[PDB]
């Protein structure tokens, strides 16, 4: 038996013995908010297309 | 020197007690208190290093 | 991956490192046939430090057994583990030595060492990162002296920059053994002292007490001698075979140690020694294997520490246990025994840690010790030389095969200069 | 974005990143083979590994980092031990044979053969950064690659990488317990690369962690494995503001420029609190005045001098877990109201805090207790010129009598080098003392 | 690649509100003073006990 | 202009932290305060250096020449306290004073 | 807000100790694991264990106590008694070497390894709270550690926390019972060094238990448990008015400026009433008037020196239960006017009262009843000097051969700092005299 094999088992991550992981943010480069865009684009549904023809 | 904490002074035993407060709501006044332990502090230093 | 080619010259040599492959072997897990036969990997991880890959799982010794007469290794051959040999590393003559140092130095190891020096340059250009060389023989023969002596010079010459070391069994105290054993003492140490990186002196009457009172053993015999020995050599080189919490090669075991050049002459010594009946009585702590590491009886030293200082001391642990166990021992053993080292070098012990133990134990320890007590073991030999010196006893055969008695002379004054050197390092003080 | 490169130099550093490694997998929640379960991330900045771990192919995770050691042994288990896909091959560097104690060995004529590969892997590592904070580089006063080849790699680094943090965690001599007799010499030796190279080194003294093992964790008998798992949760919460969110965020540049108040006075003391177990756990309160007053403790420090012969600096302050400044300025006010701190004349605010959310992350196997508050305290107090003084007086009693001087000398390494590091220990001596009157 | 769309869109949201989520556990640690500063979780400390025990 | 240069005395733990003297910043009437600064000649009432006690020190600047700052002397000796009468609190103090003799 | 730090020094301290927190724990439904259970009115809003516990997440409820010996197996017996797990296990401070019934050797030698320690305790202790008003110190003047070590602390602590109410429960050496034939040695040693650092000072006497527990508790073969039950209910009645609030209630200051008239004349005796049993206090019409007769009888006090020889000069009584006060001034006036009490002339308003509505609490397996109305007489008289007197004949007469002084100088002391004791109790014995007349 070696001290740092018995030592530095296979450890495992999460379960009783964890914390939840707080990440820092995400990029505001990143981050768009296009699904509210997605949801007041769908309002205002008599819209003709952008075309030649209107 | 007194206690390892100013926030347990024993407020008789401070250099802003409201007597001194008194003191200084005038001009003049700086007392030979503090200079005095200061001068006490050291003596009993040498005193201790000799 | 470093290597020790291991060098065994004189019956004593092929007699205590026959003993030491043996011991190292059934430590590996090697088999007398020369296959791995153990269970851990870390046995078969680092085993080209002393053998080489011959047949797929075989593994044979990078052992030269040197003699001027085939006389112990033909025993050797024909007992248990004397198969796993290269059958042509044997070097041989059919002369003898006489016990005589000429005769094995200068006209009959004449015709042997071209052929030693083939054997061990074969030996040496195989391994990719040599380190060193280990060679076991005694200094009160004929070819464990002359030849050795010779045979550690023409090794130095070819490659001067690994680490020797020298096991060198010394004369006795009390019994001989050798009539003329203190000229050759004189003149092996006398090229000892320039060539060697590092000598670990052992002395047979510290062996027979440590048998008599460490291990009762009413029938010893030279084989728990030659154990004890391996034992040793095994503690010191355990570092480059196993992983540990702090390792320590060769190379700096000879750096901790020596502070000039010329003081490398050692005390080894090995813990725990039991006496058979008392493991019941004694229980296992680091306090007491290191109790038993520094009591002056446990060195196969004859020479007493007490008689003198320690200059540097290094320990070598094999088992799991605690690096501040260990060193608040060092530190203890060290603050209690405040007389007993220099005082000009703080910490006089290098350490070491090696997990895995010898089999059957769950913790042993190794103990070097370069002290100026040594001085009382050159004293003696310079004694009984020139005793002898004076009256040119048992010297026309020394100049019949014909060297100087110049020689004589540089050889006693470079053992009285040594004797001033380590008199010199006892009694000087810091400021 | 937060990059920072890990290089691990010496059996101790080897086995400091053993310990730091298998921490950092445990807090970012990467398997030893590499993978991470749950990743909802888009990057940057919620890829918290990111500091630490790099990315590749189908999500594998290589670390940051550099194991070198000269001789082929540590690192060869580490190669064959549990985290064995985690490291990339080759950022673990070997050779043949060890500088076996002595700085002329692993800076002089072993030195000069693998410092090249291990330059070009570094360079390997920082190229694939988006832009790099810093390096932490772990190594020993002990002797050897830790002293030799380390203090030629930050001459190296110093001279090429320039303009980059370089913090240098480097474990030291305790003044009686020792594991060598050329330790003075290597120690001495290596006093001018971590003056004029490094930009913070951390010392840190085995005696004094074998104290704070013995006293605060009931341990009666520790071995470096516990050590290492301290240092590496003191570096991971000196390193937890660049990976997670918080009150008050410090970064290595802030953090240096709130120490340092002059360029040579870069070695403050570390220490962390709790180190407790969980039976006083139990039995303990565990707030932010408590925490903080272990930091300002005397037998808490983790050298062996005790602050109250020296004049406090200048304070970081790094809070970690369920902290609010609410509390913080009360710890604050409680330490500037007590005697036995005592701050320097030219500094009277002297407090640099910095507040995380992320409480520390337990080993499973440990010693430490799990707690949801703790404080990583980094003080660049002047009494650190006791370490000095002792290694001062070794290096004087030894050097009087030229001991173990030879192997230095035919090793490819002018007598001078005793001299002038000599010279430079009496300079840093002075320095602190002037600095402390 | 993919092509950045409605889905991304859907998975840069629920990145949002999961951090939402996360600072709300932490408010709700915070503002119980009684947790913030006297806390420390008994399961926890009780499991490395015995694990101690048993090492 | 002028040159100032802040000095202080040497350390002590009893001063605390900062301290301004109340008459420097005594505005309720102030307006026939700093007549009383300007005919003694020897208090400056400039708007710097008010901290009395800056962080820990006692402020030698000019605030006050050294004299008249030592010269508020009851006239006490060594004698007077070395044997202290019993109805004061300085009788909690004697084992610790007979120990010292009496010669100056 | 309010707090007592309780320090129980030697093993008269701690066993007293035991007995002590045993009734407090019974007061404030402490259970011996150290929890408050639910519920049922006040729960999660009580502050009547703020004085004596503080509070941890665990829901154990830690003692501000610490328990320290030089001696071993009496903390031991702490740490394996029934409060195992209701101790802090660091609040727990033994040695190895035991202190000798010497002074010198628990004042110099021995003790000086366990002060430091001993304050770092009290200091943590100390910044647990926020309104900390005394120390309460509970020793013998025996020997060894309640005298020479609970000397040297009290020194400490007078000068690491300035002149707080430090108040001080002493076991006097008895007239006829005696333990240790260097009592005189260890009794003056330490009352020339605690002359001036309790700012007061209980007297209590084992003789004079005896004869209380012989007389009026039947409990004819009585062992320590009985005498520190006595004093842990003798130490509740006065902590009371800090934990339960009612009448008139005085505080560890208001009682001090009460009682202490001079600040060298600051030991007084103590009285406890009724001390009684169950079957003996049946046939009884226990009152207000009566117990404070009990009080004042001679043969009730716990130090052996008749109070008619003396004259009383502060006496601050301390009335617990369903007590009016006018029952209380009928018995004040009752006293005042019976001329068998005598006061000094320069003290017309004699008597301070405190009132509490909270009745005392009785353990299972003790002696005393339960009981409607207690009172606590603190009497500070000059009938102590009776004691002085005593115990300076014997100091004298074995002083005059210089027995048992190589002790003392081996393990560090002179004849000076006997000789300076001698004349600093002639001293105080001649201001006794002089306050006396
Ligand atoms: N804290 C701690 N210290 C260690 C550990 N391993 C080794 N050391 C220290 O390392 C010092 C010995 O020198 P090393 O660092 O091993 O030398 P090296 O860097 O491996 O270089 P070489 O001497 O050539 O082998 C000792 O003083 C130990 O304190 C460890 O796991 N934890
Ligand atoms: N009332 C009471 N008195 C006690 C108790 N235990 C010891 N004593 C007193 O203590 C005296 C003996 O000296 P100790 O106080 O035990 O001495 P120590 O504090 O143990 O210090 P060392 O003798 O050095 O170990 C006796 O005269 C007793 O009156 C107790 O439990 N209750
Ligand atoms: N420990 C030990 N010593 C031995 C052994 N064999 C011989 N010796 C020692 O070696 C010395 C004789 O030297 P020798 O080996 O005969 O020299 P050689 O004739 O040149 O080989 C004697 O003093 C013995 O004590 C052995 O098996 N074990
Ligand atoms: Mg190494
Ligand atoms: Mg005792």
């Amino acid at each position: 038996q070696t001290t740092t094999g018995g030592a530095h088992d296979y450890k495992y991550h999460g379960g009783l013995m964890a914390n939840p992981q707080h990440h820092k943010a995400p990029g505001h480069w990143n981050m768009h908010y296009n699904k509210d865009l997605r949801e007041k684009l769908q309002q205002r549904g008599w819209r003709k297309p952008l075309t030649m023809g209107n | 020197i007194g206690p390892e904490l100013q926030s347990d002074l024993e407020t008789r035993e401070k250099l802003t007690r409201p007597i001194v407060r008194v003191f200084q709501r005038h001009p003049g006044t700086n007392l030979p208190e503090a200079q005095g332990i200061i001068r006490g502090a050291a003596g009993l230093d040498e005193s201790l290093l000799r | 991956m470093r290597e020790i080619v291991h060098m065994q010259a004189g019956q004593c040599g092929n007699q205590i490192g026959a003993k030491f492959w043996e011991v190292i072997s059934d430590e590996h897990g090697i088999d007398p046939t020369g296959t791995y036969h153990g269970d851990s990997d870390l046995q078969l991880e680092r085993i080209n430090v002393y053998y080489n890959e011959a047949t797929g799982g075989k593994y044979v010794p990078r052992a030269v057994l040197v003699d001027l007469e085939p006389g112990t290794m033909d025993s050797v051959r024909s007992g248990p583990f004397g198969q796993i040999f290269r059958p042509d590393n044997f070097v041989f003559g059919q002369s003898g030595a006489g016990n005589n140092w000429a005769k094995g130095h200068y006209t009959e190891g004449a015709e042997l060492v071209d052929s030693v020096l083939d054997v061990v340059r074969k030996e040496a250009e195989s391994c990719d990162c040599l380190q060193g060389f280990q060679l076991t023989h005694s200094l009160g023969g004929g070819t464990g002296s002359g030849m050795g002596t010779l045979l550690i010079s023409k090794i130095r010459e070819e490659y001067p920059d690994r680490i020797m070391n020298t096991f060198s069994v010394v004369p006795s105290p009390k019994v001989s053994d050798t009539v003329v054993e203190p000229y050759n003492a004189t003149l092996s140490v006398h090229q000892l002292v320039e060539n060697t990186d590092e000598t670990y002196c052992i002395d047979n009457e510290a062996l027979y007490d440590i048998c008599f009172r460490t291990l009762k053993l009413t029938t010893p015999t030279y084989g728990d001698l030659n154990h004890l020995v391996s034992a040793t050599m095994s503690g010191v080189t355990t570092c480059l075979r196993f992983p540990g919490q702090l390792n320590a090669d060769l190379r700096k075991l000879a750096v901790n140690m020596v502070p000039f050049p010329r003081l490398h002459f050692f005390m080894p010594g090995f813990a725990p020694l039991t006496s058979r009946g008392s493991q019941q009585y004694r229980a296992l702590t680091v306090p007491e294997l290191t109790q038993q590491m520094f009591d002056a009886k446990n060195m196969m030293a004859a020479c007493d520490p007490r008689h003198g200082r320690y200059l540097t001391v290094a320990a070598i642990f094999r088992g799991r246990m605690s690096m501040k166990e260990v060193d608040e021992q060092m530190l203890n053993v060290q603050n209690k025994n405040s007389s007993y080292f220099v005082e000009w070098i703080p910490n006089n012990v290098k350490t070491a840690v090696c997990d895995i133990p010898p089999r059957g134990l769950k913790m042993s320890a190794t103990f070097i010790g370069n002290s100026t007590a040594i001085q009382e073991l050159f004293k003696r030999i310079s004694e009984q030389f020139t005793a002898m010196f004076r009256r040119k006893a048992f010297l026309h055969w020394y100049t019949g095969e014909g060297m100087d008695e110049m020689e004589f002379t540089e050889a006693e004054s470079n053992m009285n200069d040594l004797v001033s050197e380590y008199q010199q390092y006892q009694d000087a003080t810091a400021e | 974005m937060r990059e920072c490169i890990s290089i691990h130099v010496g059996q101790a550093g080897v086995q400091i990143g053993n310990a730091c490694w298998e921490l950092y997998c445990l807090e970012h929640g990467i398997q030893p083979d590499g993978q991470m379960p749950s990743d909802k991330t888009i990057g940057g900045g919620d890829d918290s590994f990111n500091t630490f771990f790099s990315e590749t192919g189908a999500g594998k995770h290589v670390p940051r980092a550099v194991f070198v050691d000269l001789e082929p042994t540590v690192v060869d288990e580490v190669r064959t031990g549990t985290y064995r896909q985690l490291f990339h091959p080759e950022q673990l560097i070997t050779g043949k044979e060890d500088a076996a104690n002595n700085y002329a060995r692993g800076h002089y004529t072993i030195g000069k053969e693998i410092v090249d590969l291990v330059l070009d892997r570094i360079r390997k590592l920082a190229d694939q950064c988006t832009g790099l904070q810093g390096f932490l580089i772990f190594h020993s006063f002990g002797g050897g690659t830790g002293s030799g080849f380390a203090s030629l790699l930050m001459e190296r680094l110093s001279v090429d990488y320039g303009k980059k943090s370089k913090l240098e965690f480097a474990i030291y001599p305790a003044p009686q317990i020792s594991t060598a007799v050329v330790e003075p010499y290597n120690t001495i030796l290596t006093t001018h690369t971590t003056l004029e190279h490094s930009d913070c080194a951390f010392m840190v003294d085995n005696e004094a962690i074998y104290d704070i093992c013995r006293r605060n964790l009931d341990i009666e008998r520790p071995t470096y494995t516990n050590l290492n798992r301290l240092i590496a949760q003191i570096v991971s919460s000196i390193t937890a503001s660049l990976r997670f969110d918080g009150a008050l965020n410090v970064d290595l540049t802030e953090f240096q420029t709130n120490l340092v108040p002059y360029p040579r006075i870069h070695f403050p003391l570390a220490t962390y609190a709790p180190v407790i177990s969980a039976e006083k756990a139990y039995h303990e309160q565990l707030s932010v005045a408590e925490i903080t007053n272990a930091c300002f403790e005397p037998a808490n420090q983790m050298v062996k001098c005790d602050p109250r012969h020296g004049k406090y600096m200048a304070c970081c302050m790094l809070y970690r877990g369920d902290v609010v400044p609410k509390d913080v300025n009360a710890a604050i006010a409680t330490i500037k109201t007590k005697r036995t701190i005592q701050f320097v004349d030219w500094c009277p605010t002297g407090f640099k805090v910095g507040i995380n959310y992320q409480p520390p992350t337990v080993v499973p196997g440990g010693d430490l207790a799990k707690v949801q508050r703790a404080v990583c305290m980094l003080s660049n107090t002047t009494a650190i010129a006791e370490a000095w003084a002792r290694l001062d007086h070794k290096f004087d009693l030894m050097y009087a009598k030229r001991a173990f001087v030879h192997w230095y000398v035919g090793e490819g390494m002018e007598e001078g080098e005793f001299s002038e590091a000599r010279e430079d220990l009496a300079a840093l001596e002075k320095d602190y003392e002037e600095v402390g009157v | 690649m993919y092509k950045l769309d409605l889905p991304i869109d859907l998975k840069e949201n629920a990145a949002i509100e999961r951090r939402r989520n996360l600072e709300l556990e932490r408010q709700s640690r915070i503002f119980n003073a009684k947790v913030r500063t006297i806390g420390v979780d008994v399961q926890v400390l009780k499991e490395q006990v015995h694990d101690r025990d048993l090492q | 202009s002028y040159q100032s240069i802040p000095r202080f005395s040497k350390l002590h733990p009893v001063i605390p932290r900062r301290y301004v003297p109340e008459w420097k910043n005594d505005m309720k009437n102030r307006e026939l305060l700093v007549k009383n600064c300007e005919m003694s000649g020897i208090i400056p009432k400039g708007p710097h250096d008010e901290s009395l006690f800056l962080d820990k020190r006692e402020r030698m600047n000019e605030v006050e020449p050294r004299v008249r700052v030592e010269a508020k002397h009851p006239n006490f000796e060594r004698y007077d306290g070395l044997r202290p009468e019993f109805h004061t609190a300085q009788s909690k103090y004697q084992s610790s004073l007979m120990f010292r003799k009496d010669n100056t």
